[PDB]
RNA sequence: GCUAAACCUAGCCCCAAACCCCACCUUACUACCAAACCUUAGCCAAACCAUUUACAUAAAGUAUAGGCGAUAGAAAUUGAUGGCGCAAUAGAUAUAGUACCGCAAGGGAAAGAAAGCAUAAUAUAGCAAGGACUA
RNA sequence: GCUACCUAAGAACAGCUAAAAGAGCACACCCGUCUAUGUAGCAAAAUAGUGGGAAGAUUUAUAGGUAGAGGCGACAAACCUA
RNA sequence: CCUCCGCAUAAGCCUGCGUCAGCUGACAAUUAACAGCCCAAUAUCUACAAUCAACCAACAAGUCUUA
């Protein structure tokens, strides 16, 4: 009878209550017995680096100066990644430079994006 | 003796009043067009 | 009690403001200008009573007639609404035959 | 190790700590992808230590010491989040000219709305999909009264709103 | 992560790797008995049990020999001015026993006036033999 | 049969600084120079031999705005630490007060000091009090009689648009009595608890 | 100002590590921390 | 002297102008398995009802149609930003399509800034007043 | 989601007597004969007692179906959200 | 002194007599083994009730997969 409340797996009957889920993404896949075998690459691995002698801090000292903020565009990623190598070559084919014509075959394709954040 | 015709049960609740119902014709749609237009806040039950 | 208990704050007209000051400028305009214009063309208002008069019947045919086309599709239902029920009214309804 | 979710022993009880500058996204665009990555997480140590600090002053009912150091840990985060983002972007762009990360389409749903309809990863084609082929991406005729019905509404809400503001400037000429 | 489309694996496919982990977690102190090799966490809905045991082993390096979890509703009881339900939000709470016999237990934290004050020291209240007679004046 | 007509739930579930802490230095009654230059610096223009005339005006003519309840030129005459006692036990009752010609020249005793002015002037004074009820009948003095009045007046000043304002009236302990009050009092001895008993 | 010890010096903060380059961060810190993955993403549908 | 009384802008009305991250059709808001188009009717008027009626200007309510009756009805041709608005029972339903009611479709609010009593019960007799009276 | 009927797959029915029962007495359960109370009620049809059935044409949970000149109906013009 | 009461499951509801301080607010809480959420297919298979299933008694003829 409760319209306005949101729908979630703590309300309607067991069967309900079992097939809804919370968001928490998928680790595996249900066999015969409703055993659960879970998928080892599926499971989200942490890529931690190690922090040892980083000098980073979650804050800066208010000394620092104040700056201009530029955001990152194309043009300018590609001003000081690509022009100079392209500006050298040419005073004396462009996967030379670093441009992939498609992004199957890379394990972090751009697009459609297939790599976590 | 009456009164108590509602008998809650989350399935019927679903099966007959829910938003894949609703879609499921264009009759339904209506319904839900009309929802949307009045602003309801629950379009569906 | 139904009367309020504080004078109302002072209501101060301005009797020389340009509206009123200019106000019937031109309401002669043909009969001074060579009746190159109508005073009607004067009127500013919605387009389907510019320069003419009539009940409510009438207004509301002249209405859905002239911008009924341009109206909102409830709006327009109700003038339609509205315009059966002034014919009934003044069809049927009333002291004289 | 389970310390790392508390501040410094000597700071517990502490009414003030001082704290430092929330990173800015200029500061942050100077540095390198792995110097990014490793603030990420020092970033993200802190956020859960000062997590832990709010929830521990709400529990022990008493006010929370330096609250303001959480919101610099979130927006340090944020920017470094964008900064990454803004470099994810560029790349795409250079590399597939593709302006978003997430295949997507302008599509009129079952209520007549054009909606950008965010593409789903699948194992079948589309064509075999029964689910997503349940799902209807056009709009009968009847939709189109309600179209018209719903851009009505709009526009009463809108003449309203700009009739009040002439109104409301009138009123305040008026006044002054 | 959380509020990410993740990669669709298929069989044979690289590891799903998370690089910029968008998880928080919060220590929470037990509001029960909790055994001593207990930490109770308080998670973000989409993490799994899984997840926190590889989060907490690999962020922090803690050894984590179970993980439990349920899902904390919260109260949809409470009603603003306008008789409109307030959501307290539902939350997930971990129980995580730490392994090899380590034991943790919850640390003990939380271990103009000036004139106002001295005024209050100065009150000078008036005394029942003054019987209200105001003793400021002099005479 | 006709069903009953309920009526909507809403209608019955309706529920309804410019001053100082004190004295800095308190002056004990039966070498300042360096606070007069440090007033002298800030303020520009000042007498010390003046000063008394000043004080003994404003003293008298807030005093006498206490008889109107002129609380708003009150509030400029003395300090906002002073203004309380001032003001706060003469509230629904009317004064009669009143001055007359000085015993002995008002002279300044000492003087002390983000920053303070701090004067301590001697007055020994003839007045008159009459202070009555919200019913107008007279509760404390005589109104005609008059009483001499020996006063150790502190004033406080801001250091840069505020003036010299009774800040404390200093009483010494070696003060006599002041008058008596025409109306008796009782004391309520200590109050006793059923268990406990008086001793 | 003081630095706390949880706040980077000016000269930390400001050094220009930054080497503007096509790698995805991902890809970058791959390499970086010596994950090696052979295995190829199947491609998937997107509809 | 209690309850109360009052208030003025929150907004609205009519014109003119202008064309206006993630999740979700499965039990919606759930990461991931092999098919549309088709006369409106009727109330109502005819004092019933049955054919019928009932979903710029001027020519003209004319020609025509019509149980030739109720009534219906052309064309050729002619050429054309403002408020003697509302001001919180009004003006939008609107503080909100919320609360609340209903299984559902659906219905749908309220509100913000005198009366009644008490001071002081009551006196033969009566539409409660009037003529009066020193009363 | 009541109710009428139906579909799928479930469940309940003590004890005694009798023997394979639309069998007897009688619990649970279902019903509602008669009386009293209640009648703005505990209740927009209830309570107490009394009474009928209680291994069957029974009762009943779950999900599904039939829709308004229609459905459904062991025809009472009964029921289809008081 | 009283109770076809009580405890669980289902269904339903959704925090709705836990702590704290002033009905309101804050704080806490239900931890999977129980239960739900299943199954890689192609075909081929599967006459012989149940009723303690053994006699006895029938009719209404009754959830029955390996390569
Ligand atoms: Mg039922
Ligand atoms: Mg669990
Ligand atoms: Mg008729
Ligand atoms: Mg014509
Ligand atoms: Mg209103
Ligand atoms: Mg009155
Ligand atoms: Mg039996
Ligand atoms: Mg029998
Ligand atoms: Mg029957
Ligand atoms: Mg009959
Ligand atoms: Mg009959």
């Amino acid at each position: 009878a409760d319209r306005m409340s949101k729908w979630t797996s703590k309300r309607g009957p067991r069967s309900f209550r079992g097939r809804k889920g919370r968001g928490a993404k998928g680790i595996g896949f249900l066999t015969s017995g409703w055993r659960f075998v879970q998928i080892k690459e599926m499971v989200p691995e942490f890529v931690v680096p190690d922090l040892t002698g980083f000098k980073l801090k979650p804050y800066v000292s208010y000394l620092a100066p104040e700056s201009e903020e530029t955001p990152l565009t194309a043009a300018q990623l590609f001003s000081e990644a690509v022009a100079p190598a392209i500006e050298k070559d040419f005073k004396d084919n462009l996967e030379k430079y670093g441009f992939e014509p498609t992004q199957e075959g890379k394990l972090f394709q751009l697009y459609p994006r297939n790599f976590l954040r | 003796a009456r009164g108590n015709e509602y008998q809650p049960s989350n399935i019927k609740r679903k099966n007959k009043h829910g938003w894949v119902r609703r879609l499921s014709t264009p009759a339904g749609v209506q319904v839900i067009l009309r929802r949307m237009l009045k602003g309801r806040k629950s379009l569906s039950h | 009690i139904g009367i309020r208990l504080t004078l109302p704050p002072p209501k101060v007209v301005d009797r020389w403001n340009e509206k009123r000051a200019m106000f019937g400028v031109y309401d002669n305009i043909g009969i001074l200008g060579n009746f190159e214009k109508h005073p009607k063309e004067l009127i500013r208002g919605p387009i389907w009573l510019r320069g003419w008069k009539g009940n409510e019947l009438q207004r509301c045919i002249r209405k859905r007639k002239m911008v009924g086309s341009r109206m909102f599709a409830d709006d327009l239902h109700n003038l339609n609404k509205r315009i059966r029920y002034l014919y009934k009214h003044f069809n049927r309804h009333g002291k004289f035959r | 190790g389970l310390e790392e979710f508390f501040d410094d022993p000597k700071n517990w009880g502490q009414e003030k700590v001082k704290s430092g500058a929330a990173w800015t996204c200029q500061q942050l665009r100077n540095k390198s992808n792995e110097d990014l990555h490793k603030l990420w997480y020092v970033l993200l140590k802190e956020r859960n230590m000062l997590l832990t600090l709010e929830q521990e002053a709400k529990r022990q009912r008493l006010p929370m010491p330096s609250p303001e150091r959480l919101d610099k840990v979130v927006d340090s985060m944020d920017a470094l989040d964008k900064v990454v983002q803004e470099r994810e972007d560029a790349l795409r762009l250079l590399q597939t000219g593709q302006e978003r990360a997430r295949p997507g389409a302008w599509r009129r749903d079952i209520f007549g709305r054009i909606i950008w309809h965010k593409f789903k990863q699948w194992v079948i084609p589309w064509h075999l999909n029964k689910r997503y082929n349940r799902k209807r991406f056009f709009a009968l005729p009847y939709v189109d009264h309600f179209l018209r019905l719903e851009r009505e509404k709009r526009a009463r809400i809108k003449a309203r709103k700009e009739n009040l503001e002439r109104k409301k400037a009138k009123i305040l000429l008026k006044k002054f | 992560a959380r509020n990410v489309v993740y990669p669709l694996y298929r069989l044979g496919g690289p590891q799903l790797r998370v690089f910029r982990t968008n998880f928080f977690i919060q220590l929470v102190r037990p509001g029960v008995a909790q055994p001593e090799d207990t930490v109770q966490f308080r998670i973000p809905m989409e993490m799994t049990r899984v997840d926190l045991r590889n989060y907490l082993e690999g962020i922090y390096n803690v050894p984590v020999a179970a993980v439990r979890t349920r899902v904390q509703h919260g109260s949809n009881k409470r009603r603003d001015h306008r008789n409109v339900r307030i959501k307290k939000p539902d939350y997930k709470v971990a129980y995580v026993q730490l392994a090899h016999g380590q034991t943790f237990t919850f640390p003990d934290l939380f271990p103009l006036y000036s004139m106002l004050e001295e005024e209050r020291q100065q009150r000078q209240s008036s005394d029942p033999r003054r019987g209200g007679v105001p003793s400021w004046f002099g005479l | 049969f006709t069903p009953p007509i309920y009526q909507p739930k809403f209608k019955t579930e309706k529920e309804f600084l410019a001053c100082t802490a004190g004295i800095f230095d308190a002056y004990v009654p039966p070498a300042s120079q360096v606070s007069i230059r440090r007033i002298k610096d800030y303020d520009a223009n000042f007498k010390i031999k003046d000063f008394p005339e000043k004080a003994k005006d404003i003293f008298i003519e807030a005093h006498l705005c206490l008889n109107n309840s002129d609380h708003d030129r009150l509030h400029t005459l003395v300090t906002e630490h002073c203004f309380p006692d001032m003001t706060w036990d003469i509230k629904y009752k009317t004064v009669r007060w009143s001055f007359v010609e000085s015993l002995e020249p008002s002279h300044v005793v000492q003087v002390r000091c983000n920053v303070y002015g701090q004067i301590t002037v001697r007055m020994h004074t003839r007045q008159t009090l009459a202070i009555y009820d919200r019913f107008g009948r007279l509760m404390y003095g005589q109104e005609d009689v008059p009483k001499d009045v020996l006063e150790y007046v502190v004033f406080e000043k801001q250091l840069p648009y505020g003036s010299w304002r009774m800040h404390t009236k200093i009483v010494p302990p070696w003060a006599p009595p002041k008058q008596p009050i025409l109306k008796t009092v009782m004391i309520p001895g200590p109050q006793l608890k059923p268990e406990e008993e008086y001793e | 100002w003081i630095d706390g010890p949880k706040d980077t010096s000016v000269e930390d903060a400001l050094e220009r590590t930054y080497v503007p380059c096509l790698k995805t961060l991902q890809e970058e810190v791959m390499e970086a921390m010596g994950i090696k993955e052979t295995r190829k993403y199947k491609k998937v549908y997107w509809y």
